[PDB]
RNA sequence: GGGUGAAAUCCUAUAAUCCCGGGGGGACCGCCAGUGGCGAAGGCGCCCGGCUGGAACGGGUCCGACGGUGAGGGCCGAAGGCCAGGGGAGCGAACCGGAUUAGAUACCCGGGUAGUCCUGGCUGUAAAGGAUGCGGGCUAGGUGUCGGGCGAGCUUCGAGCUCGCCCGGUGCCGUAGGGAAGCCGUUAAGCCCGCCGCCUGGGGAGUACGGCCGCAAGGCUGAAACUUAAAGGAAUUGGCG
């Protein structure tokens, strides 16, 4: 029932990852083109790697 | 020199690259012996 | 004819550092003839043990003292059924050839070989071969002519590309396959 | 110690076959003995009988200087002709041994290049 | 010694074939190697460093129909041949000899010039073949395999191993359907929507005459008088090697 080829759906999220460093909150991608670093601190939070990014924090939810 | 591949098939006739060589040599005899 | 009359069967040696022990007896008429020759003995000849009947090893003379023939190392090769058997179907072998020099002076050629335990790509092949020659450089730092061929022929450097070549894939034999030497130190 | 060894270099090919007994280092020979040198016509200088025979006619002749064992070295032609060893090497080999010599470590060292040069014929072989 | 179905021409006593220690010289990159990979086709296989072209996968990124096909024009194109300079080891059209034979201008044997290799140009041809022009939509399944991603399970934690799924390449067995059959069958030779090139019984003939290119060899365009009842294709039963 309702084909994926009708009405096309995409696989990759929205994530709440909160930061480790600096306890600041944020939205990120899933699977990422660049290197998403904090907005006050400068740390990391993802990583980009061919499919799908490897975070580096905590999630609070999937949006 | 436009040929066809129906005369590759040798069923009764000699060969065909053995017949362009030939009809090569008349080209030339026309040409040089007063072909101007 | 009395041609063979005339000759003198002299007694050859091994190096120092392989223990001077005697291999073969040779025939000649004047000393000055038998001094290029070259010999071939097998590892399980000297210090014999039953395993390594594969290595062969290759002398030439360098001195003639009265009857005593005393020979200088020159090279190293397996034989050619033993990495005949190696190189199965399904296995890429891959293989380094370089250009090494020791503290002495002497200059070597060296050649590798490791073998896969099945089909690989050649980007983690070539990456294997950057670390073969990043343990041979390095081996051939602070170890001499006697050190570094000691144990290019016993398999102290083959069991130490096994170990950092591994965590790139998982191989079986890896060995030392050939060794010449080209000079010597210019000095002494 | 008094015990001399010596090699022993094989060369067979589909036309002839060798035999040639040289001391340890290959630098002074002993005996060397062919096909053509023991039977009279050209038609069976390959055979095994004849490999028989030089054998047999070279371990003789070197027996006597002061050999006892000998290692073996079997060869082809190889290089850009055939590869493999004809009908007369092991019937050398097996009448070597027969004729009052020991065998060390026997191995072939027939050439092989890693893409050599180029053999006769020319892109249609021998159309006999 | 060499070579043959069997020999002979040839090399060798000015010491060959065979074995050992050295000096030089050109061409090619074995096994791993795989209905495996890359390229528009021709084609591309030792290893390390530099510059460069294209494609697949992942993508709530950007532009906003910018597209398909393409007469006439333009670049790329194995081998061979040509014009100038270099080089020459192995193989070898022409050519010189030994044999086989009724002849042997050939197959077989011993030599050998141009060529094959490099720098600068011209030529523009192949069974250049998947004998199958290129873009879009749709119409059962099963099963190997190469590249990316995803989800599980092991692990001597390795750029590792096994299983399942989605996208793109490469193979096989096969429904509906199509075909004269051989056989094709989501990588169509099926049902549709486009554009361009070619075909019209067999020979004469890819010839003659004219034109345009090439230094030549040659490429491209291309009829008629006449003559003939068949020429072609895919499969059956035999007879035969
Ligand atoms: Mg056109
Ligand atoms: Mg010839
Ligand atoms: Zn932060």
């Amino acid at each position: 029932a309702l084909p994926r080829n009708v009405i096309p759906m995409p696989r990759s999220r929205f994530l709440r990852v909160k930061c480790i460093d600096c306890g600041n909150e944020q939205i990120v991608f899933s699977h990422p083109a660049t290197r998403v670093r904090c907005n006050v601190c400068g740390a990391t939070l993802v990583e980009p790697t061919g499919g799908k990014g490897i975070i580096r924090a905590k999630i609070l939810e999937v949006l | 020199m436009k040929r066809r591949p129906r005369k590759w098939k040798k069923k009764g006739r000699m060969r065909w690259k053995w017949i362009k060589k030939r009809i090569r040599r008349l080209k030339r005899q026309r040409k040089k012996e007063r072909g101007l | 004819k009395d041609k063979w009359k005339l000759k003198q069967w002299y007694v050859i040696y091994a190096p120092d550092f392989f223990g001077g022990v005697e291999v073969g007896l040779t025939p000649a008429d004047d000393p000055e003839k038998v001094l290029n020759r070259v010999v071939e003995v097998t590892l399980k000849d000297i210090t014999g043990d039953f395993l390594k009947g594969h290595v062969k090893l290759y002398f030439q003379v360098y001195d003639v003292k009265g009857q005593n023939a005393y020979t200088k190392f020159k090279g190293m090769k397996l034989a050619r059924s033993y990495i005949r058997s190696l190189v199965r179907r399904r296995t890429t072998r891959i293989d380094g050839i370089f250009n090494i020099t020791t503290k002495d002076g002497y200059k070597l050629r060296v050649m590798a070989m490791v073998i896969a335990a099945r089909r690989i790509q050649t980007s983690q092949e070539r990456a294997i071969r950057k670390i073969m020659q990043e343990i041979i450089y390095k081996k051939a730092e602070e170890l001499n002519f006697k050190d570094f061929v000691l144990e290019a022929v016993n398999g102290k450097i083959a069991a130490e590309i096994a170990k950092e070549a591994k965590k790139i894939y998982p191989l079986k034999k890896a060995e030392i396959r050939k060794i010449k030497v080209l000079g010597e130190p210019e000095v002494a | 110690k008094k015990e001399k060894w010596g090699i022993a270099h094989i060369y067979s090919s589909y036309n002839n076959t060798i035999i040639h007994i040289t001391d340890i280092t290959g630098a002074e020979t002993i005996s060397r003995w062919s096909g053509g040198m023991v039977v009279k016509a050209d038609r069976d200088e390959p055979s095994p009988y004849a490999a028989m025979l030089a054998a047999r006619r070279a371990a003789e002749e070197a027996l006597e200087k002061g050999i006892v064992g000998v290692h073996i070295r079997v060869r082809a032609p190889g290089g850009s002709k055939s590869k493999t060893p004809g009908p007369g090497a092991q019937a050398a080999i097996r009448a070597l041994a027969r004729a009052g010599l020991k065998i060390g470590r026997v191995e072939d060292v027939t050439p092989i290049p890693h893409d050599g040069t180029r053999p006769k014929g020319g892109r249609r072989g021998r159309r006999v």
